[PDB]
RNA sequence: UCACAAGGCUAAAACCUUAUGAAACUCCGAAGGGGCACGCGUUUAGUCCGGGAGUGAGGCUGCGAGAGCUAACUUCCGUAGCCGAGAGGGAAACAACCCAGACCAUCAGCUAAGGUCCCUAAAUGAUCGCUCAGUGGUUAAGGAUGUGUCGUCGCAUAGACAGCCAGGAGGUUGGCUUAGAAGCAGCCACCCUUCAAAGAGUGCGUAAUAGCUCACUGGUCGAGUGACGAUGCGCCGAAAAUGAUCGGGGCUCAAGUGAUCUACCGAAGCUAUGGAUUCAACUCGCGAAGCGAGUUGUCUG
RNA sequence: UCCCAAAAUGUAACGGAGGCGCCCAAAGGUCACCUCAAGACGGUUGGAAAUCGUCUGUAGAGCGCAAAGGUAGAAGGUGG
RNA sequence: AUCAACGGAUAAAAGUUACCCCGGGGAUAACAGGCUGAUCUCCCCCGAGAGUCCAUAUCGGCGGGGAGGUUUGGCACCUC
RNA sequence: CACCCCCGUGCCCAUAGCACUGUGGAACCACCCCACCCCAUGCCGAACUGGGUCGUGAAACACAGCAGCGCCAAUGAUACUCGGACCGCAGGGUCCCGGAAAAGUCGGUCAGCGCGGGGGUU
């Protein structure tokens, strides 16, 4: 990704298909503007747990993560982006997608897999190595079976911002 | 429970009164009776009772009333307002009173 | 700045009238010189659109 | 359908949709495009359409809900004498607002059940699919 | 506070995550407005005392609301402007909209809105495109291999999209239902066999069989081709009463249209020359003030 | 009294809701003193609610009547 | 002092007129027109279902989009 | 204030609060003890009040630690919007110019400034 300018004035890029953005170091803070096309390919690939390299039209290239995204409600498209300039050894808290794997023995007698909370926000990994997904097995799961936030296998050096008796990926009855 | 003190405290109209207010503190067996010009964050006279007391523990009220009012003579204080505390104006603090109330 | 009244006051809001009045213009084609200060240049801002402004 | 207890009468006004433009509770979602009013029965209609097409069972999230009382005067009365008495209920769906969420069904199924619901609707719509993690 | 979407949890309420509506909800909260001081800087009004009134039916448009059907050349308020009491140019015609406030004279010049094929003043202007539908010259959900422009995805020198030859399989009438259901009226699952390839399978079919064909592969060729949205201009949907039509003629070999540029025409607006009136200040006569005169400014629906 | 009422006042409708034509000799004056609703644990009648205790507790109560604002350093409850 | 029609005409007061009269009003209704189009009339979209079987031969639920101006109205704009 | 600390009392009215936690004792504070009287309990020295210790600093208070909570809170962008202009039959919407939120993200924070007195620095 290679933005260029950053003035408080948008007419330079608006139509040209660029998004207004800000990346903050927490010590260093920088406004700017990225090619839409790019950040689209990108944010689709890497999502919120992203991590990609950002070289401002001045030479200096810094790594970063995606902290928030701001949409046109009516066009359903990016107009602005909040960008976290990553640190090194401890970052912030990462929201990551619960998935599901294998034909559950719920969908075979009556019900269906229901990811009651799509996105699970954990505390920390050590940033360099962020979990980007989060597989949960479901094959054991019958109909009427809730998976609390505890039972999720974290990949070492990871904890849970979640209340870990909160219902996540649960299988629901029919009708 | 802090209600009695902040009660009478606000009930002593601080500045707009003109007069000076006069603290006490007889809860322990030591008091502090300060004289304050309210408005200015400054405390004028005062006359404690923990730098030698004669011996009397509550009998000495009249004494420090007279001692304070004595300091008030010199500094030039003739007007007053009685900032009691959670103290129900009866014996001890009444002594400090009557004492200052004549010995000004 | 310099100033010209090149639009008109009719069907224009009361204050914009009275401001046209102040700036000293009482007919189209009226031009004038003005003293770069916040109250006069702030009298030209509010009726900007009625004025051809020079410098 | 209806609310259960309230105040009675109301009014009318508009600009773009507050919350929420994003896709929770599901994998596929249907979104307004126009500043309509939406009556119970219209939703009821979309609910029954989609519910049938999914058969048993899928999963259907009817986000929008009619809290707004609309009134209509009696037949053939000269204006005044009062305000009209609660004809029916509308839900003030502004553009971009997500009306529907369905999940537990394929993309195909979702498309169709949507289109079918759309033809029952006062306004143009569009279907879409997640990524809108403004929060969760 | 009232209302409300999925879930947790518990004996339902409270409470937990997720999620949302509010004129009569508010943790917050603009733009703006209102008061007061200055005038730091322009300009002309103000206030009070007294004489004379008239008016007290308003009207439209925009914006803000209620009422109403988010109807009315509707009704009732807030707010700006116009008409009222406003002539002049434009909008064919047209109180109100757009431009613009008409002291008088002129066979003089510039402009505004709006315009420059002929009726009709002024470029049948320029350059890059768009639409071919008379769209232009009045409506919608819905629909559509119209045409321009972007983007997504897919398939392809392992031979594809189309075309053409052939196979399309054995378990197996899969189970269930059924008077019979055997791919194909309704309820559960999509497993093996043979191969270069053949899926309890798509439509027609039968009361049910049988039957026709597709999803896959091979040859054949010989190259691109297929899907999904975004958007510009159009197509259909588009049916009313006396005779048609964009105001008309007519316009695409643009007189339609999106963009940028310039030249011209256009008002009672501005300007030129002449002239009168209102007020004002300056100058003069007679006897302050007052009247007349004159000059400058000013004004005059 | 609230909303309409367009964050100054004001502003109409046979617009949307609700009260008043009293009451109090203490419910006033002053002086002094006290702090609420509700939930959780445990408690003879009880056992939804009674009365007691512990913990939480900024108002989630109370103010003679309508509602709005207001109010816990009292306007709220008690006494001279 | 329900002078409560609450700025309160008298101390003191109800009906009827198709026998009717006067002065005015299109400031205001019944006819017609006009504007609107809820209602009224038709046409279109989706298709669940009916049609042994098969949505569309024909019919078409729950809902949606328009037209027309012949209904009952709404408004009160020229004509009392 | 000379340096500390404690007691009172203020400006400040949560970036100043709460929890968890550690420290503190004859030197100020607190609990404590006694109550027939002043005084007082809608009953009871619980509280007001009165005579005073030792004992304990556990409770409470003072002080320190801490960012779990609470509170404070950016820039960026947006909503809306004065004022210039526009589109749509209409519900509604756009452009230019200035102003410009709220919620959230970054974070920030276990406050700060005084007066008086007491008591300590072999
Ligand atoms: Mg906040
Ligand atoms: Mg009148
Ligand atoms: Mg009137
Ligand atoms: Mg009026
Ligand atoms: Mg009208
Ligand atoms: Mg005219
Ligand atoms: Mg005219
Ligand atoms: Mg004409
Ligand atoms: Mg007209
Ligand atoms: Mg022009
Ligand atoms: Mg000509
Ligand atoms: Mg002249
Ligand atoms: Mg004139
Ligand atoms: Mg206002
Ligand atoms: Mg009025
Ligand atoms: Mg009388
Ligand atoms: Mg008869
Ligand atoms: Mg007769
Ligand atoms: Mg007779
Ligand atoms: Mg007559
Ligand atoms: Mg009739
Ligand atoms: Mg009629
Ligand atoms: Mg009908
Ligand atoms: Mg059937
Ligand atoms: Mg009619
Ligand atoms: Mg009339
Ligand atoms: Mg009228
Ligand atoms: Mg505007
Ligand atoms: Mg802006
Ligand atoms: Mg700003
Ligand atoms: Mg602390």
């Amino acid at each position: 990704m290679e933005l260029t300018a950053k003035p408080r004035t948008p007419k330079q890029k608006l139509d040209e298909s660029m998004i207004a953005a800000v990346a903050y170091n927490k010590e260093n803070n920088v406004s700017f503007a990225l090619d839409r096309k790019a950040f689209d390919r990108a944010f689709r690939q890497q999502s919120t747990t992203g991590l990609f390299d950002i070289t401002v039209e001045g030479g200096e290239t810094f790594p970063a993560l995606v902290k928030a995204v701001q949409m046109d409600k009516r066009k359903r498209a990016p107009i602005h982006v909040d960008f976290y300039m990553v640190t090194y050894g401890e970052p912030v808290e990462v929201s990551v997608p619960v998935h599901t794997t294998g034909r559950s023995q719920g969908e075979v007698q009556g019900g269906l897999v229901d990811i009651v909370v799509h996105n699970l926000q954990i505390v920390a990994p050590g940033p360099r190595r962020i979990p980007q997904e989060l597989v949960v097995d479901v094959t054991k799961m019958n109909i009427g079976d809730h998976i609390t936030a505890g039972d999720i296998k974290l990949p070492e050096g990871c904890t849970l911002a979640a209340d870990p008796e909160l219902t996540v990926v649960s299988v629901l009855p029919p009708r | 429970r802090r209600k009695l003190r902040t009660r009478r405290k606000v009930r002593t109209t601080t500045a707009a009164s003109g007069k000076l207010r006069l603290s006490v503190y007889r809860s322990s067996k030591h008091i502090y009776a300060q004289i304050i010009d309210d408005s200015r964050g400054q405390t004028l006279a005062a006359a404690s009772s923990a730098a030698l007391k004669s011996g009397n523990k509550t009998d000495t009220a009249a004494a420090v009333g007279k001692a304070l009012a004595a300091a008030a003579a010199e500094k030039g204080i003739k007007q007053v307002v009685f900032d009691r505390g959670s103290y129900k104006y009866h014996g001890r603090v009444k002594a400090l009173a009557d004492a200052a109330r004549e010995g000004g | 700045m310099k100033i010209k009244l090149v639009r008109s006051v009719i069907g224009r809001p009361g204050n914009q009238v009275k401001t046209v009045q102040a700036l000293g213009l009482r007919k189209i084609g009226d031009s004038r010189e003005v003293s770069d200060t916040p109250a006069v240049r702030g009298m030209v801002k509010t009726v900007k659109h009625l004025l051809e402004v020079q410098e | 359908k209806r609310t259960k207890f309230r105040k009675q009468f109301r009014g009318r006004m508009t600009g773009d949709a507050k919350g929420g433009d994003y896709v929770a509770f599901g994998d596929y979602g249907l979104i307004a495009m126009e500043p309509a009013w939406i009556k119970s029965n219209q939703i009821e209609a979309c609910r029954i359409v989609m519910s049938r097409h999914f058969r048993r069972g899928g999963k259907i999230y009817i986000r929008i809900f009619p809290d707004k009382p609309v009134t209509k005067k009696p037949a053939e009365t000269r204006m005044g004498k009062g305000k009209g008495a609660v004809e029916y209920w509308v839900s003030v769906v502004k553009p971009g607002r997500v009306m529907f969420e369905v999940a537990g069904v394929t993309e195909e199924q979702a498309k169709e059940a949507f289109r079918l619901a759309g033809h029952k609707l006062p306004i143009q719509t569009k279907m879409v699919k997640r990524e809108v993690y403004d929060e969760a």
